[PDB]
DNA sequence: GCATCCGTGAGTCGAG
């Protein structure tokens, strides 16, 4: 299973809303290069290589992990799309 | 060219699929459980390994 | 290459030990012997026989004490005793008390070089007028010897007890496949050891590996 | 030359050569069609000074997951003794490639009683259940099948 | 078994345990000798079998024998296939089959 | 592993003293798992002969071949004195450790079957 | 046996005779008639299904053979008996869910 | 109460077979010692095998030689059975030459003899030759461990050389008996007997010793915790 | 209201 899946389903009125939130967040992480993350250095998802532990490349894993913390806010009509995209491009340029 | 494939390629592939899942499907797909998602584990050899509990 | 040994420990009573990578198959080659050894040949101390004053046998019931003789001998089985004298092969512990009191392992009269690891181990509950006078024999041994197999008696009316020598309470091991570069067939050995606290999981392991190594020297001279 | 190594003078892979996916079995050139070189192609071509060849590479290669040893070739050309090819066909080449196939995971075994199954695990001899005299078993069939 | 006996070996410690569990299964007649019982099992086509991993036996006696088995024409080598992108179809533009 | 033996050698003999039962057993008069009456109640030789302090001991006994997983016995688990096989104890443990909750684990399992 | 026979895979001797030559490629037999017959052998020939059809000599030089005796084995036959698989030592028991 | 080092007996028939007794041992050590050795013996004991073959006038394994009864396939299958012992332990590779013809049945003994190389089974049939049949080959033999398929090693000394599957292990079979023993005071003691068959390239004994060394060496790996 | 005609359906994936 995915870690804390039960809690995640707990967080939402519809499992599909969970899925959407996770997907969108992952898109955000990818777009802004993970530098917009709400995770602290010790919470950063890791990945085993020959070299060593590097940041987990998988943005969805990240997204769900972030969601568990409660640092993230989700819902409908929070902010106009313009404002969101642009404020994020100001806060974390690409 | 298959002979031109170094091992670092494979190591990279392991990095590529990380966290990712793939869909497995058997026919006839009678109900929605005829397709299921699994995080894949790369294996040598040519056949797909399936978990015993999902066979039913 | 040279396999890497790794350790995770909880107190003196539990440990996990990982050894990887190993050539194909070697995971169980090492794992099984060590387990057999760890469950049999590791030196420890057990309660072999017990005498209760008034009591005449195992299934008798003590008046003024709640737990029947059986429950008592069981609690005894749970007694963890540590001989500080490397040459000490056995000891007798005496305990007497009475009245409204709950008897605990600390009530055993202090002896020579002897540690009671679990002083708080309950033995029996005694009520008003309830009397308990008993002597229990603790021997250094290995493995597990049922009562009827050692069959030791210091005195008549003593009841022999199943001897839980092994300080190792449990051993589980698991081998799983591991990849090192191009090699996908390698073995990773995980070994979990539960001790009663007298020895240490790491200690127990090392004693086991040692026993084995030494046993390998038997194929020396015809 | 790495790519052409096992090809004889006429372009056909040499008998005995081991061929893997991607390898050329029979070299062949086709004439490039009406060419519309993109402006990018012109600037590039200009930068390297080389000229675009008349012919595309259409050579027959070993398909993915196929290959082996080249055991045979046959070559038929227009206008040599005894041979006539369908109209317009200049020549026809056939390469016979062999492979020695060992049993493997995914392969299928059966007996004459309808017991059939795929090989799921190839165990090293020392894991195989064995008789007291040390003779290991060859195959392990689950009784639940009966 | 005969050869074994001549070669100077007696019933293995483990064969005894398996024989125990066997007579618990009603497979052999109790009180009969270890050889006689092992034979009783052999007539039922069962043998004492040693797990190569542990060295310990299989708790029960097991059916072992020669079976005729064929390798059928269906091999993974032929059947394994995958595609990222590839040939599409004229009218539909959907991938070929 | 969770099945229990039923042996017919004992064949429901009644005894006044457990010691009598045990001696009988060792004489080969009565089988380890046989239903027998001692004192008043119906019991088995194995339960009396073998009484384990904790599950770890039962299983250590099984390891040494003193008993089999399917032999019925007496094990002290979670404060209560149980009559079951080491096997069933092992199953309950499997579940327990699997879900990392021992009390719930105990609730879920049907131990007597 | 009769199956290997009626399907022409194995090669047989026409009349009583004596083996003259034996090669991987061919078998030459001198019969009673005195006439010297040569039998070419199909070697590593591909079939519709891609399986190899080849015959191999089952006799040796100077060997006496009667009419109907086996001179060569088909694909998947052993001394004239149909050989589809192998005889393996098998144990019927579960094994770790594999 | 503590047991003391047991008697170690050795019963050998030539270089092919051996029986190795150890008694007495604490209860259970029969297999505790028996098995890990069997496993190691069956798997990790170095030997020698034919890695590659070159036949004069043969381009690949699916060929057939004129004059010869055996197809190259069967010939390779026979060379697969060749057991060759290297006398000098510093020697890791040999190339045997065989040149034969005329109405003869070639055997392993027909290889041109090499120094520090002994063919344990010179009686091994290789190819049956006929009038005018010429068989001239170079077979490479290597020392190695376990089972390495031609596909893995791909060893060719020359252009037309045919890589061969190498079954290195010199050990043909391993059994171990665990029987009851006593010192009179103690019952339930067990004596251990390792019966070990070999191709002859190494010796049941040599095998055993190598096995033990492997095992102890492995026990070493438990040295440095982390 | 019933007989009878025509027209439309009748597993999936695979290989080939
Ligand atoms: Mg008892």
């Amino acid at each position: 299973a995915e870690p804390g899946i039960d809690k995640l389903f707990g967080m939402v009125d519809s499992k599909y809303r969970l899925t959407v939130v996770v997907a969108k967040r992952a898109q955000q992480l990818l777009r802004h290069g993970f530098k917009n993350t709400v995770l602290e250095p010790e919470e950063r998802p890791k990945m085993q290589t020959l070299e060593g532990l590097f940041d987990d490349p998988n943005a969805v894993t990240w997204a769900m992990k972030e969601l568990l913390t409660g640092r993230l806010v989700f819902g409908e009509n929070l902010v106009p799309e313009d404002r969101l995209q642009k404020e994020m491009e100001r806060l974390y340029p690409v | 060219r298959q002979r031109d494939i170094k091992d670092e390629v494979w190591d990279a592939l392991e990095e590529v699929i990380h966290g990712k899942v793939v869909l497995l499907n058997r026919a006839p797909t009678l109900h929605r459980l005829g397709i299921q998602a699994f995080q894949p584990v790369l294996v040598e050899g040519q056949s797909i390994q399936l978990h015993p509990l999902v066979c039913e | 290459k040279a396999p890497v040994f790794t350790v995770r420990t909880q107190g003196r009573e539990y440990g996990e030990f990982v050894l990887e990578p190993l050539e194909r198959g070697f995971g169980v080659t090492l794992g099984n012997p060590l387990r057999r050894i760890l469950l049999s040949s590791i030196p420890g101390t057990a309660v072999t026989s017990v005498y209760i004053e008034d009591v005449l046998h195992e299934f008798s019931t003590i008046p003024g004490v709640k737990e029947d003789v059986v429950e008592i001998i069981l609690n005894l089985k749970e007694l963890v005793v540590r001989f500080l004298n490397p040459s000490l092969q056995t000891v007798t512990l005496l305990l007497k008390a009475e009245g409204p009191k709950e008897v605990k392992a600390r009530d055993f009269l202090p002896v020579a070089d002897v540690e009671i690891m679990n002083p708080d181990l309950h033995i029996a509950t005694l009520e008003e007028g309830g009397r308990l006078n008993m002597e229990v024999r603790v021997d250094r041994g290995v493995g597990y010897v049922p009562a009827e197999k050692h069959g030791i008696k210091d005195r008549i009316n003593a009841i022999p007890v199943d001897a839980v020598f092994s300080p190792v309470r449990r051993v589980a091991f698991q081998v799983e496949d591991t990849r090192l570069g191009q090699r996908t067939d390698l073995d990773k050995l995980t070994l979990r050891i539960w001790t009663d606290g007298s020895v240490t999981p790491l200690e127990a392991l090392n004693q086991a590996v040692e026993i084995l190594r030494e046993h390998l020297t038997y194929f020396s001279n015809p | 030359e790495a790519a052409l190594r096992d090809l004889d003078e006429e372009g056909v892979v040499r008998i005995g050569a081991e061929v893997k996916p991607g390898d050329i079995l029979v070299g062949r050139t086709s004439f490039k069609g009406e060419s519309e070189p993109t402006p990018e192609e012109r600037l590039l071509r200009s930068i390297f000074g080389e000229k675009a060849r008349d012919v595309k590479d259409t050579s027959l290669r070993v398909p993915p997951g196929e290959g082996g040893i080249v055991v045979r070739t046959v070559r038929l050309r227009r206008g040599d003794p005894g041979v006539e090819l369908k109209p317009g066909v200049r020549e026809v080449v056939r390469v016979y490639v062999a492979q020695k196939r060992k049993l493997q995971v995914g392969d299928k075994l059966a007996n004459r009683h309808g017991n059939k199954g795929v090989v799921a695990k190839i165990l090293p001899v020392e894991d195989m259940p064995h008789l007291p005299d040390g003779t290991p078993v060859d195959v392990i069939l689950n009784p639940l099948g009966v | 078994f005969g050869k074994r006996k001549g070669e100077g070996f007696g019933v293995d410690k483990r064969e005894v345990e398996v024989l125990r569990r066997a007579e618990k299964l009603g497979l052999v007649t109790p009180g009969k000798t270890p050889e006689e019982q092992l034979k009783e099992l052999f007539l039922q086509g069962k043998v004492v079998l040693y797990d190569g991993r542990t060295g310990e036996p299989i708790e029960g006696p097991i059916v072992v024998g020669q079976m005729f088995i064929m390798k059928l024409y269906h091999m993974v080598e032929d059947k394994m296939h995958a595609r990222s992108t590839g040939p599409y179809s004229l009218i539909t533009q959907q991938p070929l089959g | 592993i969770t099945q229990v033996r039923k042996e017919k050698k004992g064949a429901g003999l009644e005894f006044a003293t457990p010691e009598e039962a045990l001696a009988a057993h060792e004489r080969g008069e009565v089988a380890l798992n046989a239903p027998i009456k001692v004192a008043g109640r119906e019991t088995s030789v194995g339960r009396l002969k073998y009484v384990f302090a904790n599950p770890d001991e039962a299983l250590l006994a099984v390891a040494h071949g003193i008993v089999d997983l399917q032999d019925v016995v007496t094990v002290r688990y979670m404060g209560k004195r149980l009559e079951t096989s080491p096997g069933r104890i092992l199953f309950a443990r499997i579940v327990a450790e699997a879900v990392e909750d021992e009390k719930v684990a105990w609730e879920l399992i049907q131990l007597d079957v | 046996e009769r199956v290997v026979r009626d399907s022409l895979a194995a090669l047989y001797a026409e009349e009583d005779g004596e083996v003259a030559k034996v090669d991987g490629n061919r078998i030459v037999v001198r019969y009673e008639d005195g006439r010297l017959v040569e039998y070419p052998l199909r070697r590593f020939y591909r079939s519709n299904q891609g399986t190899a059809l080849d015959q191999r000599p089952r006799v040796v030089v100077g060997q006496r053979v009667r009419k109907g005796d086996l001179l060569a084995d088909g694909p998947a036959s052993e001394n004239g008996f149909l050989a589809l698989g192998q005889n393996v030592l098998v144990a019927i028991m579960p094994f770790d869910g594999y």
